[PDB]
């Protein structure tokens, strides 16, 4: 266990007290003129390198004033009450020398706490900086959890300055990894070749390995006399040398071009008995059903939302309490495309069931989902900032809905409910009244589709598809989905290969689930047979399992063994 | 199911009878489902409940009972529960504990075996009285480990066996008796106790047949034995059980050669009047008494869905007994051989010839049961030519297998 | 016949193969009262596949042991586009005539003698009299020996009045005896046969 807590307050306190009136000081640290009084003591139970200072026998055992150089007076300060009062406010600037002096002064604890303070901040602007920052101090946990989060960030933005200025060895692990996200081969070349070019001749001699890690499709054409352009002139090592270069290293395709288009299902119902449901997903393509990972501490009721860029995002959802028993919690966590682990994000403000996830202008917007306030206000509609990771307000929604789905077309959140429709301006922060259907239906899931909404289904369901159009403001009836009578079809509306389709299962009296995508003709207006998905590969999934369109590596999947 | 109205249960003594978190189980279940009364065995509970610094079922208790005076106030047409006692029980609830938790892990550092058992089976004890049921299970746990004694052992047994009772992980009871009797060679009675839990526990686990078996072995003189279960359910336990599963020579020996079972049916006469009118024949007033037994002890913890299926039992077997010593049973007779109307006993007979054991055929023109006595030699040979029948079918089939498999016939 | 086919050995499943399933659990609720199982020479995929394709009949099988014809009947009515591509429904007819003579037969093993009108509320008639004709078109069909008393109402059920002392029993025995002395006979030639062949030869020299 511990010891006498009570008394372990008193002293910490009285130490403080000992410290902010100065009495029983015996060494002074001289930090660019800067004088900070404190104990031997304090100083030891933080740092290592204090222990190395003054019991160890050098001069500066019996000295009383030592001049500590290459450090921070702001940094040192927080550290030294650190020590003393344990409380370490860590903010977003200040972070970076926080860690250069707590490596120098061999401090562990604060040294693990701006470690986690840096695990979290971890994102897009300054995953390379975060990199070479872990590159200079040895870092390796923040190192390799910045490696695998720099490798998918750099193929996507590929234009920040400080890649640049980056060392030849980091950039050869980069370059090298089979981790990239690229859906070519080709903008990892001229990465390559815009970091080689950056520089004089510097990096002529790290150019013999940068290309030895690039594979050999783009080391015979062209980027191979670019560089002669930029030769060092009379250079007769290069020139030639590349020329009979590259026979070796095993041309072989990257893991970044293996997504496809598949359609990602949550809740499915769990195959094993002793789970209560589990996620899956269906391959279009390969035509099997490759495995998921449970979703976070069997977080169920949850929303989905696929970006732009293809980023899965789970949000709301509540966990049995530790017969009925569920509470509702508002975590929030981020799915990670390669490790098929879910990794946890800043929690939102109130608690959510199934929301809305929708994705605008690099905003996570979550409309609405039961919240636990209950207030004239029942709605709590708040977006999330995938830049600072934090959730804001935004206007509230004019009527109070249950039961809605949201879809983002022209820049604006276009929110569906029973019958009424409102579109969020997000530059202004406004409602505006949109057109009414005219049939009154729920428990039904839209697609957005170019520049048009397709509300499909609705209450089983049916097949009723109201379409409405942006531009027109209108709502409009197209068709009926032709489906067996007598049957109950569970329709999903998703856009795939820059089309509508639509995953409808059905079921017949006295029979099993059957399922069925189709295809349905925009300026036909029918719905054509894409393809039949044999029970063979994919068994029953539920009645309140979600789906939603993205890409996924199948080789970082397994595919599920489960009997047809 | 159960939660039925019934009056006449003796709050006080079945209350002051058992003592400990088993007394707590047993006021809170009386109250749940014995109405009319739920308020004094609320009030008597929550009074008991408040000793023993208990925390989170207080709460409980607390809520019920203020229920059920809001539902007093409204009839004839809520308690406190002194807040003031959450700052005391809480501040020296804790205190002690860290006061003893600061002192095993002292003696963690001094590394003596029994004694680190010893406080672990302490803090396990504290536990089970502030309310923490697998924070005593992992202190009794961490006991086990540093056993050094035979005596430690079955301290050690006896402990896991009070706690799963609580948690009702009677395989854990289950095991941990069988580790405390077949281990140490098979006046201090301490086997006595031992088959009381296992007892307990396999009725509790829809067991009658070994139950009354392990029953029927306790020796009275454990007398005092109220954590578990006290001795006059006891007794009501091994007689209800016997008379379902034991038959009449099985029932007079094993009442009889026990002796144990003797003092225990002086301390239930109504059982014992059963068992006897069970062996003299007299179901009428043996069932007659049965369900006067059954309203007094269908409010019981452990008894209650398992009773009734019990008392289910016994109506068959006293209806089987009855008739066996009958060729022409009147079934007016049968029928005034208990409180049943003609009817119903038609019904009933009819069932159990459904189901079997009674071997009769009812003749409802005068309303009596003749014994069937069926000719062996005749069943045999039918049952013979039905066999040689099968058998040639069978042949068949596998001839016309073979023939198939011979010339290769099968679906491409 | 309808087991035979089924036990047929296929790599791939059948509509006649399907159908065939379906007529052996319908034949089997009428002549058993239940689905005889199937043995374990058993056959292929066939009984893999068929079991959860044939599911409704054995929804039938399921009621049907739950010994209801009032519930039985409601299921056939709810069923009855589900049998109905059968090319017949009297089947079902003769499975729910097939119960009711069950439950009469039944009655015999736990009574001796039993009232029209208590019989007809067990087996739940409408009266007296159509109880009194299931029991003499029983007993045409040799399947119930038993007596009915008009005068109080009464029918008197009856043991096997064979007391297997007859010569008929005799010859009966004696024609199963001739049967499997054939048997035999036929089961030794394809033995000698089954010696003929080279493989046998081949692991023997």
């Amino acid at each position: 266990r511990q010891i006498n807590t009570e008394y372990a307050v008193s002293l910490l306190e009285q130490l403080k007290l000992f410290y902010e009136q100065q009495l029983f000081t015996d060494i002074v640290l001289i930090v660019e003129g800067t004088e900070f009084p404190c104990h031997k003591m304090v100083l030891a139970t933080c740092s290592s390198y204090f222990r190395a200072m003054f019991m160890s026998g050098l001069s500066e055992s019996k000295q009383t004033h030592v001049h500590l150089r290459n450090v921070d007076a702001a940094t040192l300060q927080i550290i030294i009450t650190y020590a003393y009062t344990g409380n370490l406010a860590m903010n977003d600037s200040t972070v970076e020398q926080l860690y250069e002096t707590a490596c120098f002064l061999q401090v562990e604890d604060v040294l693990q706490r701006c470690r986690e303070y840096l695990i979290k901040k971890i994102n897009a602007e300054n995953c390379v900086r975060l990199l070479s920052f872990a590159d200079l101090f040895s870092c390796e946990e923040l190192k390799q959890s910045a490696k695998r989060m720099v490798e998918h960030k750099f193929t996507a933005v590929y234009h920040q300055d400080a890649f640049m200025q980056l060392s030849h060895d980091l950039l050869i692990d980069i370059l090298s990894s089979d981790n990239l996200n690229v859906e070519k081969e080709e903008t990892v070349r001229e990465a390559a070749m815009l970091w080689l070019e950056y520089n004089t001749e510097s990096r002529s001699q790290y150019l013999s390995s940068v290309l030895s890690q690039i594979r050999i499709d783009a080391l015979s054409e062209v980027t191979q006399r670019a560089w002669f352009q930029g030769l060092p002139p009379n250079d007769k090592s290069v020139v030639v040398q590349g020329l009979y270069k590259d026979m070796p290293k095993f041309f072989k395709p990257r893991l970044g071009m293996t997504k496809e288009e598949m359609m990602i299902f949550i809740e499915a119902s769990s195959e094993n008995p002793c789970s209560l449901y589990s996620s899956v997903c269906y391959s279009p393509q390969a035509e099997k059903v490759y495995k998921l990972c449970s979703p976070p501490a069997d977080l169920h009721k949850v929303g989905t939302v696929v970006t732009p860029d293809n980023d899965i995002y789970i949000a709301g959802g509540q966990v049995p309490l530790k017969q009925t028993a569920f509470r509702t919690v508002n975590c929030f966590y981020w799915f990670d495309a390669q490790q098929n682990t879910w990794f946890p994000k800043t929690p939102m403000l109130f608690v959510r069931i199934k929301p809305s996830l929708v994705c605008c202008e690099g905003y996570i917007y979550a409309i609405g989902g039961d919240s636990v306030g209950g207030e004239l206000n029942r709605r709590t509609v708040e977006r999330y900032d995938t830049e600072k990771d934090e959730w804001t307000m935004v206007s509230p929604l004019p009527c109070a809905w249950q039961w809605s789905a949201a879809v983002v077309v022209h820049d604006c959140i276009y929110v569906m409910t029973l019958n009424l429709m409102y579109c969020y301006f997000p530059r202004s922060d406004s409602w505006v009244e949109m057109a009414m259907r005219q049939t009154s239906r729920s428990f039904a899931s839209a697609a957005a589709f170019g520049d048009k909404i397709f509300y499909i289904g609705g209450l089983g369901s049916s097949v009723t598809v109201e379409i409405y159009d942006v531009n027109k403001n209108e709502w409009k009836m197209a068709a009926n989905i032709p489906a067996k009578r007598y049957s109950d079809p569970c329709v999903r509306a998703v856009v795939i290969s820059n089309s509508l389709c639509v995953f409808m299962r059905e079921t017949h009296l006295n029979e099993r689930a059957k399922y069925v995508t189709y295809q349905y003709d925009l300026e036909l207006d029918r719905w054509s047979l894409r393809q039949h998905i044999s029970e063979r590969v994919l068994w029953d999934l539920g009645r309140d399992f979600r789906c939603t369109v993205g890409k996924l590596y199948p080789s970082c999947l397994e595919e599920s063994p489960w009997k047809p | 199911n159960y939660v039925v109205e019934n009056p006449s249960l003796d709050l006080e003594q079945y209350a002051a009878s058992y003592s400990g978190l088993m007394r707590i189980e047993r006021l809170q279940f009386i109250a749940d489902h014995c109405p009319t009364l739920r308020v004094e065995a609320l009030k008597m509970a929550l009074s008991f409940v408040q000793r023993t610094f208990n925390v989170d079922m207080y709460e409980e208790i607390h809520r019920k009972l203020s229920e059920a005076t809001r539902e007093l106030q409204n009839a004839p047409d809520p308690p406190a529960l002194d807040t003031a006692w959450v700052e005391a029980t809480r501040k020296k609830a804790l205190l002690k504990l860290e006061k003893l938790d600061t002192d095993l892990k002292n003696y963690k550092g001094n590394s003596i075996k029994e004694s680190i058992r010893r406080g672990h089976d302490d803090l396990g004890d504290h536990y089970l009285d502030c309310g923490d049921l697998s924070n005593a299970l992992k202190c009794y746990s961490r006991a086990r480990d540093y056993c050094t004694s035979a005596k430690h052992v079955i301290n050690m047994c006896l402990n896991v066996i009070k706690v799963s009772v609580y948690l009702q992980n009677w395989s854990h009871v289950l095991s941990y008796v069988s580790k405390a009797e077949s281990t140490p060679e098979i006046t201090q009675a301490i086997l006595t106790k031992l088959k009381c839990a296992a007892g307990l526990a396999e009725l509790a686990a829809r067991k009658y047949k070994q139950a009354a078996k392990c029953l029927l072995l306790a020796s009275f003189d454990h007398c005092d034995f109220p954590e578990l279960l006290s001795p006059s359910n006891v007794a009501i336990y091994g007689g209800l059980c016997a008379l379902a599963t034991f038959d009449r020579q099985e029932l007079q020996r094993n009442v009889i050669s026990s002796s144990s079972f003797k003092l225990f049916l002086e301390l239930e006469p109504q059982v014992r009047d059963i068992i006897f009118k069970f062996y003299e024949s007299k179901y009428a007033s043996c069932l007659k008494m049965l369900d006067e037994m059954k309203d007094n002890l269908l409010l019981d913890m452990y008894l209650a869905p398992h009773v009734r299926t019990l008392y289910t039992q016994i109506r068959n077997r006293a209806l089987i007994q009855y008739f066996s010593p009958y060729v022409s049973a009147d079934m007016h007779r049968m029928a005034a051989a208990f409180n049943t109307t003609v009817a119903a006993l038609e019904d009933e007979l009819t069932q159990l010839i459904l189901e079997g054991l009674i071997s009769a055929r009812v003749d409802s023109h005068s309303k009596i049961l003749y014994a069937r006595d069926v000719d062996q030699r005749s069943t045999t040979f039918e049952k013979s030519l039905l066999m040689g029948k099968e058998f040639q079918r069978r042949a068949k089939a596998m001839m016309l297998r073979a023939a198939v498999l011979r010339n290769q016939i099968h679906v491409k | 016949f309808y087991e035979q086919a089924i036990t047929t050995p296929a790599m791939a499943v059948s509509h006649i193969m399907l159908e065939s399933y379906k007529k052996y659990i319908l034949v089997s609720l009428i002549l058993l009262g239940k689905v005889q199982q199937l043995p374990k020479y058993t056959s292929q995929i066939v009984g893999r596949f068929i079991k959860p394709l044939s599911n409704a009949y054995h929804e039938l099988a399921q009621v049907y042991s739950t010994n209801n014809p009032s519930e039985l009947r409601n299921l056939v009515n709810k069923h009855s586009e589900t049998f109905t591509r059968d090319n017949n429904m009297g089947l079902v007819k003769q499975c729910l005539s097939s119960l009711y003579k069950k439950n009469i037969q039944r009655l015999t093993k736990t009574f001796l003698t039993l009232s029209l009108q208590d019989m007809a509320s067990r087996v739940q008639l409408s009266g007296p009299q159509e109880a009194e004709k299931y029991v003499l078109h029983m007993i045409e069909d040799g399947e119930i020996f038993a007596s009915i008393n008009q005068k109080d109402g009464m029918v008197s059920f009856h043991d096997n009045p064979e007391k297997y002392n007859n010569p008929a029993m005799l010859h009966n025995i004696d024609q199963e005896m001739l049967k499997c002395i054939e048997l035999d006979e036929r089961l030794k030639a394809m033995d000698q046969e089954i010696t003929v062949n080279p493989q046998f030869v081949q692991k023997s020299m």
